[PDB]
């Protein structure tokens, strides 16, 4: 569904100007309680926590073909060099900042201790600051060839802690979605930073059900008090 | 029925079959309370509260058959002529025509299609420029009356990055007044609305006798000429 046809089922469905008592929103609104109903409901998606599906990110064919258009790969060989970390082999590497959930996430390593395996993949374990100090030592889930861990730290930043040296690192998340704005809104205002039209980058499949939670949330904003 | 008809059967009416009759009135005199008559009954018949039934002005066939000799659609015209004072920054004046007596609908055709002016209060213009949005629902566009002088002037507010193309209203034209004849005299020219000629009763015959009606009324009451009589037959005029 478009813009325009979010906004005209937007207002069949709440029965805008119709007989019965009803309730009329402003294109603002109705961009507000889009762009809510959306990220509420990816979110709940991807946490499996939405009863009607309950189902994970890609626990099945549906939401897979739900969530497939926030799935976004990131690379990067740049290393922050100001960082006081836990440990004298960590190194640290820039989020890209859009980032929601990290769903994959690789490193390749390039050193010469790890001779004839050089420019190995390697799996990026992301682990809790209880555990570090007892898996630094472990040979089975600590840092290794095949096997690196990863702290998040402030400033959108993630701490690698590696045996060996880390050259690239590898990402797939979920990306912020594009807001839904019905208009170009004036100034001053804006949706996630946008001010303009916004068209919304899922596939028309949970485009209804997003139109239907808006509403949902519409009727409680409107019926809240009364 | 003809001004001739009106004159006649308000004599017949007012004096002709009275015991005691009073003394005949003159066509200066038949002519200005037809004309008070009409805009009276214009007046009590649009508003529902105003006449004994409850209804307005299309609250039923009669009262569609009513005002449908006397609705008019125009068009407004921009006030780009000379520089003004708008209360709002995004609002373009526009003039209405200068025969409007009530507005009933107003559209304007936009390049994002047309959209419905709501007439919006003093208050309701409070309230919703107090919102984040400040702005007209989808298919719909606000007004409010801006600084007039011989005509109403008129300020419509739409959505940011639309232009309008036409602006039209649909209103109830102003009656023109019953004269029943020539009021030229050689000791000074006296006018109704300011027209001296004949002039008919423009709106359609279903009314005419209750202008008649309403006319006789306002004699009699003149003539008993009481504050009583006065002060109740002004409750009508609204």
């Amino acid at each position: 569904m478009t813009n325009k046809e979010f906004s005209d089922g937007f207002s069949t469905l709440l029965n805008s100007f119709g007989i019965t008592p009803n309730i009329t929103l402003d294109e603002y609104e109705k961009s507000t309680f889009l762009t809510n109903a959306q990220e509420q409901l990816i979110i709940d998606i991807y946490s499996g926590r939405n009863i009607i599906y309950g189902k994970s990110f890609e626990q099945t064919e549906e939401i897979r073909r739900y969530l497939s258009n926030l799935v976004e790969t990131y690379e990067t060989s740049t290393k922050v060099t100001g960082k006081l970390g836990l440990s004298k082999d960590s190194v640290f590497f820039e989020i890209p900042q859009d980032t929601w959930f990290i769903t994959y996430e690789v490193a390749f390593l390039k050193d010469s201790r790890l001779g004839c395996l050089d420019g190995i993949e390697a799996s990026v374990v992301p682990l809790p600051q209880d555990d570090l100090y007892r898996a630094k030592d472990n040979p089975f889930r600590g840092p290794s060839k095949d096997r690196v861990l990863r702290l998040d730290i402030k400033s959108d930043l993630a701490e690698l802690i590696s045996k060996y040296n880390v050259d690239k690192y590898l990402m797939r998340y979920i990306s912020q979605p594009t807001p839904i704005i019905l208009v170009d809104l004036p100034d001053g205002l804006s949706i996630n930073g946008v001010s303009t039209e916004s068209e919304c980058e899922l596939n028309p499949v949970v485009h209804r059900a997003i139109l239907e939670r808006a509403v949902q949330l519409a009727i409680i904003s409107k019926t809240q008090l009364t | 029925m003809n001004v001739n008809e009106f004159s006649n059967e308000f004599d017949v009416l007012y004096n002709n079959i009275m015991s005691n009759a009073a003394p005949g009135l003159n066509e200066y005199e038949k002519s200005v309370l037809l004309t008070k008559a009409q805009e009276e009954i214009v007046k009590n018949y649009f508003e529902p509260a105003g006449n004994k039934y409850g209804k307005g002005l299309d609250d039923s066939p009669k009262r569609q058959i009513d005002f449908s000799e006397l609705i008019k659609v125009g068009e407004g015209v921009l006030n780009t002529s000379a520089p003004t004072i708008t209360f709002d920054k995004r609002a373009k004046v526009y003039d209405l025509p200068a025969d409007l007596f009530l507005v009933i609908n107003e559209a304007v055709d936009t390049n994002a299609g047309t959209k419905q002016i709501v007439p919006i209060s003093y208050s309701d213009y409070t309230r919703l420029m107090s919102r984040p949005y400040k702005e007209p629902v989808k298919y719909q566009a606000w007004r409010i009356i801006t600084t007039s002088i011989n005509n109403i002037s008129v300020e419509l507010i739409v959505n940011s990055n639309e232009t309008i193309t036409d602006y039209k209203v649909r209103y109830i034209r102003r009656p023109a007044p019953i004269i029943t004849t020539n009021l030229s005299s050689e000791y000074g020219d006296v006018t109704i609305n300011g027209v001296s000629t004949v002039s008919e009763c423009e709106l359609n015959p279903i009314i005419h006798s209750e202008i008649l009606q309403r006319a006789v009324e306002l004699a009699k009451a003149a003539y008993q000429g009481d504050l009583q009589a006065s002060v109740e037959l002004g409750q009508r005029s609204e």
